[PDB]
């Protein structure tokens, strides 16, 4: 079921049980937003390593009625107790990734549930209870785990062994393997609380309190006041033109939209389909282009509530033409650094350019 | 991270990327509540002073790239992917392969991707020819001996000529596309 066709609706997800649940919402006359909410709950249960109400996301919605594109932004927020140097040791050295990525200081205030409710309020036509219930069933009665979840449990067993996860995912100190039934009674109970009370159980309730308590147990600063402060935002897409199409993508606080658009603007003039898709020329020009866009990303991108990202400058056609002068089949560019997109818009950055060690993942 | 997409009979289109950062996030499961807690704040710079420094109530910089492509103001293609900084690479290469190369949606997705964020960091999917890999490296690149899967693109094409939707799930996970009729 890698490819599908349908007259009246389409679902594509990373888990077949989540795709089936999404499809069923559309089969019962729910809209794409109804189905997407059902899908997030189902992935939370079936692909628990990748996403869920412990995290955050960017949900882009094109509204077929208003013809407006908007994004429900449930990106997590640092708690009030976070400090700029909290990932440095007392000698100012970066704490290794395998240590800091497992510490309570790493946990952002989760937004995913807030985002599902914001989406539901705006576009929802099914009762929230109809959308969460298929996931309660999978959590309650269990499902046989897929190869990617079995591989994930195996690869992350060190991390999972030191937390309350070991009891569900490492039974008898052994990783669940493909086909084993994963039963998540406590997750079913959490979904039942949300089904009964809605998100106040999370952001102003016993789930929020338990989150704050375990974050503090692992050395983090998050309190119930951090959870009660949290709200999602609604973003407009960043737009770019490519090849006769208009592309809507994710603005800051993602780097994704602007740098995906910047790469397409930088390579468009190279007409890459003159070269075989597996040619030296295509791979070389993409590598040279990525080096420039990722260098800009490391210097210029952050939360636009805190810092000014030069979006106009980064996509300016003269900035594009200046950066293209570094991209060539004649050689590899060994002097890769951010450009100066501030040269092409009003104002100045309110930050320094601070080199970071290459240590994430 | 995971990316999914939905289209309905009323012209609504969803492109949704969602994450807890690392696989299982911090690995912390809320005792008695069964949910994993994100490590999203490690997406901040560990060394402050920059645009993406840690601050209280700040959102750490993401690379998530949920995307909708339009033709004459009408949505025609959804794109997104997991994979941290590589997401940008998965999304632009899919779009390049579809619109610039004119591949089928499934070919655009399955075509081996490359990623390099710096002179010291290269990844490539199996299918890059060995001889081309050697030529790239002789020229100054650092594609290693081992290929790795990059990202996981789910996409829907909205076919107004054929009055259909086409859904594609990347082979890099066990994802599926499921179409709906009346
Ligand atoms: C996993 C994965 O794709 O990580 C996503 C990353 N934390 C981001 O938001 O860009
Ligand atoms: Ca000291
Ligand atoms: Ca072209
Ligand atoms: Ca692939």
């Amino acid at each position: 079921d890698k490819v599908a066709v349908g007259k009246d609706g389409m679902v594509a997800t990373a888990h077949p049980l989540a795709s089936k649940i999404g499809a069923e919402v559309l089969k019962k006359g729910g809209n794409a937003i109804d189905a997407a909410i059902a899908i997030q709950y189902a992935l939370n249960v079936t692909e628990p390593m990748m996403s869920g109400i412990g995290g955050g996301g960017f949900m882009m919605v094109y509204d077929g009625e208003t013809r407006e594109t908007s994004i429900i932004n449930s990106r997590e927020r640092a708690p009030e107790g976070a400090k700029p140097d909290m990932f440095l040791d007392e000698d100012g050295k970066v704490i290794p990734f395998s240590e800091r990525s497992r510490h309570g200081n790493a946990v952002g205030v989760p937004g995913t549930l807030k985002g599902l409710e914001a989406a539901h309020k705006k576009w929802g036509t099914k009762k929230m209870e109809d959308l969460i219930s298929p996931s309660i069933k999978l959590t309650e009665e269990g499902f046989p785990i897929d190869s990617v979840l079995a591989d994930a449990i195996k690869d992350h067993q060190d991390k999972l062994s030191k937390t309350a996860a070991k009891d569900i995912f490492l039974p008898d100190g052994e990783p669940l393997k493909e086909g084993d039934i994963l039963v998540q009674k406590d997750l079913a109970k959490t979904f039942k609380l949300i089904r009964k009370e809605g998100s106040k159980a999370f952001y102003d309730g016993e789930i929020g309190r338990a989150i704050a308590d375990v974050v503090q147990d692992f050395g983090g600063s998050m309190t119930p006041d951090d959870l009660s402060r949290y709200e999602v935002t609604t973003d407009k897409p960043i737009w770019g033109e490519y090849h006769g199409y208009d592309i809507a993508s994710m603005p800051p606080p993602s780097s994704g939209g602007v740098f995906m658009l910047q790469v397409l603007k930088l390579i468009d003039d190279f007409h890459l389909s003159q070269y075989d898709p597996k040619s030296f020329e295509k791979y070389h020009l993409l590598a040279e282009t990525m080096h420039l866009s990722y260098a800009d990303r490391a210097a210029y991108a952050g939360d636009p509530e805190f810092v000014d990202v030069p979006l106009r400058g980064l996509l300016d056609p003269d900035y594009i033409k200046e950066r293209q002068k570094l991209i060539s089949l004649d050689s590899m560019n060994r002097d890769v650094k951010e450009g100066d997109p501030w040269k092409y818009e009003e104002g100045e950055p309110n930050y320094e350019i601070v080199p970071q060690p290459e240590d994430k993942t | 991270t995971t990316h999914f997409t939905v289209t309905d009979q009323w012209g609504n289109v969803v492109s949704y990327t969602t994450t807890i950062e690392q696989l299982f996030g911090t690995g912390i499961l809320v005792p008695g509540y069964g949910l994993f807690l994100n490590n999203e704040l490690t997406d901040f710079d560990a060394i402050p002073g920059g645009a993406n420094e840690v601050q209280p109530n700040k959102r750490p910089l993401s690379s998530m790239t949920p995307t909708i492509v339009f033709k004459d103001e009408k949505p025609v293609l959804t794109v997104g992917s997991p994979g941290g900084t590589t997401i940008i690479a998965s999304v632009f290469q899919t779009i390049l392969n579809y619109f610039e190369y004119g591949m089928s949606l499934q070919d655009a997705i399955e075509e081996p991707r490359i990623y390099t964020n710096s002179l010291t960091s290269y990844r490539y999917e199996s299918g890059m020819p060995e001889d081309v890999r050697r030529k790239l490296n002789d020229f100054g690149h650092k594609f290693g001996s081992n290929p790795v899967d990059i990202g996981n693109v789910q996409s829907i094409f909205i076919d107004r000529e054929n009055k259909t939707f086409m859904g594609v799930a990347d082979s890099s996970r066990n994802g599926t596309a499921v179409g709906v009729n009346n």
